[PDB]
């Protein structure tokens, strides 16, 4: 239900400790892998002579036991930023020690704090302890929502806390974790560890954590009320707060003695689950998109390649779609034939791209409900479904059906169509090239002629995620270009994230396209209007289409067609994260070319700082003609 | 061993206390290997320590001991790894030690303790960076300071009176406290922000008087009426961890360090004495009440020192 942990500075008997917590429901511990107290000398006789044993031996339990059940805790007097040479050198040596022995023993993870704002040294530390062996073993960062010394009392005659407004000195924690992560070039092995206090900061401030790769919250025992009854339990509005912490999926720990003595310590993970269970049921979209969650894929090219049976399969097995589609024809023939004219006048009917024949099916489906006749053309350039789509035109579609095997820019039609339909859309509206692909069938339509999709339209929305920067530049590959990554789109499943700013329509293409010169060559302004301090890894994308007059589908998460799983998120990402400050205007350009062979996007951030144009001569990524 | 009185003492001695009578209280925890837990110990002959042999009583706490306190002459006060403050009581014959009272109020380590000039309450210096106000006698915690930003390394309570304490903190703060002011708190330091305070004593005679070590082994003189440092020294490599002033008429000062050094310091903060004898890290230090020229040195080496101070 809800994975947890049960942190603690204080263990006489590994082997006694361990049951009672796993008794209790805790599926892991925080513990010191030395003595908190026992401080080290690595310089000075004689206390550097000291002799062993340093800490207790591995053989105390299991390596599966390490491997699965210890997080280990740096010891809290190595100060590797001290200001003291002396403590600086021992820290640093101490650091090292307890480091090398979490990976001794193959600690899953490691907790370090980022207690203080200069932790230059930790950073570089960390950074030779990783750069030493190729290891697994995350490194989780104890960061608190709030600055212990802004969360102080006001009993200090001498020296009172400030009640000033402190926008961005309520972010300082956020700051303290970007320097530490930045020094250390993020690490995928670096994580947060979100320490909850007594008093939730502004929201902003939790706006800024929303995109950050936390493996941790950490909820004190001082943070629980007390029900009637003597319960353990939170604040309306930490509710909220861990109700967004388990989207997240974290793992819930639990640091402090048991202030709710009349209770066993079952007592706080028993709201957890209590609460987790209380969280709305997974919705259908939500059941569909389960493991693909910040998952990269690359886009779908359905012209330049042929799609798999089980690519088709599971993109029919959207039902609001094709009702969608359905509904769109059911109007648009009614509208098209009068009912004095039903049986004088069938329609002349050609989908484009048909794939495996859900389509056609609703197009049959839109001709029994508008009781009217139309004549069905099937063009697939794709051989492998030809195969389909001939296997059930043989079978139940019968000679109201023609399947034609070819490309709708090559093949010459023996009549002119009332209707085309199309689904030759992808995650960015124009990405497979819908527009090329329906401009090269336009002049088999009647003057009068209908497409559906009529028209659709790119949106793009600024976002703050370092998990997808860092998923993203893991997409290097040897033989390519080192920065190739940076300069294509992925679908994704934006998760772990933060929109900047809200959508902003790019490219709109209107069919059939009457233009004298059409071209579908594009070049976009656009100003996003941000109001934190935050930084940008890169644009989402999405897109809405009208199929016919009111009936349309879009991804767009304000409009979004409810339901409809068909298509994740696009993602344009950049090489070099751009600091965004309160007030400040993201500006993007984004360019869609073309050539006889192939088209592409090239963008640029010009504000508030420029990137370097992206995918500049479609060097790292192209759509084939 | 005495009745209820183990065979070994933990390796880490951390506290070194003489009674008026000459007796000598010893708590010590297990900092290393499998069992990480701490003890306590009487010693009505003083040279008889470190060997158990001798010892007059001991017992087992469930967790180590950072700090421990005297309560006049039956009682023993506990700072806890476990988070908890806990009471014992020693024996009508003093032959045993049985715990009074454990209450698990800190959500960190308790790392330092003093009792109040009435000996009727107590304050707790702990990790998880509060200090809490103690009714001995009703076993419980009147009043919760969060003043510090960072843990709390010493606590030391007015010899004279009940509502005032000294505290320093890794925040880079020394705190004196009235309990009566609405802001009991009051920051006092040197000119400029210096070095991590680190050790804490009240001068016995004049109670407008304290001195602080740093981290640095800089022991420093502290007038609370004009509130301003006018006097230190380098007297250690290193931390110093503990600062005790003699009985005598002017007294004397012990300062220990982490450098494994012991000095003696007269009244204008000038070494008398300088020790190398221990041969790992000095916690604690008691005069010899009886022979008053005699100090009573700990450390984790196990090793128990009696000093002859000119
Ligand atoms: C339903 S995903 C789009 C479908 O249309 C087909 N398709 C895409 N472009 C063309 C084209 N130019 N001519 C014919 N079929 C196409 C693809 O092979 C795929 O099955
Ligand atoms: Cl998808």
């Amino acid at each position: 239900r809800v994975s947890s942990g049960r942190d603690l500075n204080c263990v006489p008997e590994i082997a006694d400790t361990l049951g009672a917590v796993a008794k209790q429901g805790f599926d892991f511990l925080c513990m010191p892998v030395f003595h908190p107290r026992f401080k080290r000398e690595f310089i000075q006789e004689p206390a550097k002579n000291r002799p062993g044993p340093q800490t207790r031996s591995d053989l105390l339990l299991s390596g599966r036991d390490w491997n699965t059940l210890i997080v280990g805790k740096l010891s809290p007097w190595i100060r590797p930023d001290s200001k003291v040479e002396k403590i600086r050198r021992n820290s640093e040596a101490a650091m090292l020690q307890e480091l090398n022995f979490g990976a001794y023993l193959g600690l899953p993870a490691f907790l370090l704090p980022l207690n203080q704002e200069d932790n230059t040294n930790l950073a570089r530390v960390l950074t030779n302890h990783i750069h030493t062996g190729h290891h697994s073993s995350m490194f989780w960062m104890r960061v608190p929502l709030v600055a212990p010394e802004d969360l102080r009392d006001d009993i200090i005659e001498n020296a009172p806390t400030t009640h000033t407004e402190e926008y961005s000195g309520e972010e300082k924690t956020w700051m303290w974790w970007h320097n530490f992560r930045t020094l250390c070039d993020y690490s995928k092995r670096i994580a947060v560890a979100l320490e909850i206090g007594a008093d939730l900061p502004s929201n902003h401030v939790i706006d800024r954590w929303l995109g950050e790769p936390i493996k941790a919250a950490i909820l004190p025992t001082s943070i629980f009320l007390t029900n009637k009854k003597g319960f353990p339990v939170l604040s309306k509005m930490h509710q909220r707060l861990i109700f967004r912490l388990l989207k997240l999926e974290v793992q819930f720990i639990i640091t402090g003695t048991n202030h709710h003595s009349e209770k066993e310590f079952c007592s706080y993970l028993q709201y957890l689950e209590y609460l987790s269970q209380n969280r709305p049921p997974p919705n259908a979209y939500e059941l569909f998109a389960k493991g693909y969650e910040d998952y990269l894929q690359s886009p779908l090219q359905p012209l330049m390649d042929n799609l798999e049976s089980q690519t088709y399969e599971v993109f029919e097995k959207d039902p609001i779609k094709y009702s969608q589609y359905q509904q769109a024809i059911y109007k648009c023939l009614l509208d098209r034939v009068p009912e004095e004219e039903k049986d004088t006048n069938v329609q002349v009917l050609m989908v484009l791209g048909a794939g495996r024949g859900p389509l056609v099916n609703a197009s049959l489906r839109a001709a029994k409900q508008a009781d009217r006749r139309i004549k069905l053309y099937a063009v697939e350039k794709n051989p492998n479904a030809v195969v389909t789509l001939e296997n059930w035109q043989f079978e139940e579609w019968g000679s109201q059906v023609t399947v034609v095997s070819s490309d709708m820019r090559e093949w010459v039609a023996p009549e002119k169509a009332d209707i085309i339909v199309s689904e030759l859309l992808g995650s960015f509206a124009d990405n497979e090239l819908s527009p090329e692909c329906l401009d090269g069938a336009q002049h088999f339509l009647k003057d009068d002629g209908v497409s559906i999709p009529g028209e659709y339209t790119s949106f793009l929305a600024p976002i703050s995620s370092s998990k997808l920067y860092n998923e993203v530049r893991a997409c290097r590959e040897k033989d390519r270009d080192p920065e190739a990554q940076f300069e294509m789109p992925y679908v994704v499943r934006l998760h772990n994230f933060h929109q900047l700013s809200a959508p902003q329509p790019c490219f709109t293409f209107s069919h059939p396209n009457r233009d004298p010169m059409i071209d579908n060559n594009r070049y976009c302004t656009l100003e996003f209007p941000v109001e934190v301090n935050t930084v940008l890894h890169g644009f989402a994308g999405y897109f809405e289409t009208v199929l016919y007059q009111d009936i349309t589908l879009s991804i767009r998460p304000e409009t979004h067609s409810p339901g409809m799983f068909s298509w994740f998120p696009i993602l344009f990402p950049i090489k070099q994260p751009i600091t965004v400050r309160e007030g400040q205007t993201i500006c993007v350009r984004f360019w869609r070319c073309s050539n006889s062979k192939k088209v592409w996007y090239e963008w640029a951030v010009t504000a508030p700082v420029c990137s370097a144009i992206h995918n500049p001569t479609g060097r790292s990524y192209t759509i084939g003609l | 061993l005495p009745p209820n009185a183990p065979a070994c003492m933990e390796r880490q001695l951390e506290a070194a206390r003489y009674r008026s009578d000459g007796a000598l209280l010893l708590g010590a925890s297990s900092l290393s290997g499998r069992c990480w837990a701490g003890s306590l110990w009487l010693f009505k002959d003083p040279c008889a320590a470190p060997n158990e042999g001798f010892c007059s009583a001991g017992v087992q706490t469930e967790a180590g001991v950072a700090d421990l306190t005297w309560v006049g002459e039956r009682g023993i006060l506990v700072a806890s790894d476990s988070g908890a403050v806990e009471l014992w009581e020693l024996d009508e014959n003093e032959t045993l030690i049985v715990s009074k009272f454990c209450k698990y109020e800190h959500d960190d380590i308790v790392s330092t303790v003093s009792v109040l000039s009435s000996g009727t309450q107590a304050v707790s210096g702990s990790k998880d960076i509060c200090i809490k106000v103690w009714d001995l006698a009703q076993q419980v915690v009147l009043s919760s300071y969060r003043a510090h930003a960072a843990q709390v390394t010493c606590v030391a309570a007015s010899p004279h009176k009940d509502s005032v304490f000294l505290s320093c903190s890794e925040d880079n703060r020394i705190l004196l406290w009235d309990t009566r002011c609405p802001k009991p708190a009051s920051q006092i330091g040197c000119s400029a922000p210096g070095y991590l305070p680190t050790s804490l004593a009240w001068h016995p005679q004049q109670s407008e008087v304290f001195v602080f070590g740093d981290e640095n082994g800089t022991v420093s003189l502290v007038d609370t009426k004009s509130t301003s440092c006018v006097l230190s020294s380098a007297v250690h490599s290193q931390c110093v961890t503990g600062l005790v002033f003699s009985p005598h008429s002017v007294p004397f000062l012990a300062s220990l360090s982490e450098d494994c050094s012991l000095a003696v310091l007269d009244s204008s903060l000038s070494e008398l004495f300088r020790s190398q004898a221990h041969r790992d890290f000095v916690r604690d230090a008691t005069w010899s009440p009886l022979n008053h020229s005699l100090l009573t040195t700990v450390g984790w080496d196990h090793q128990v020192v009696h000093h002859v101070v000119p």
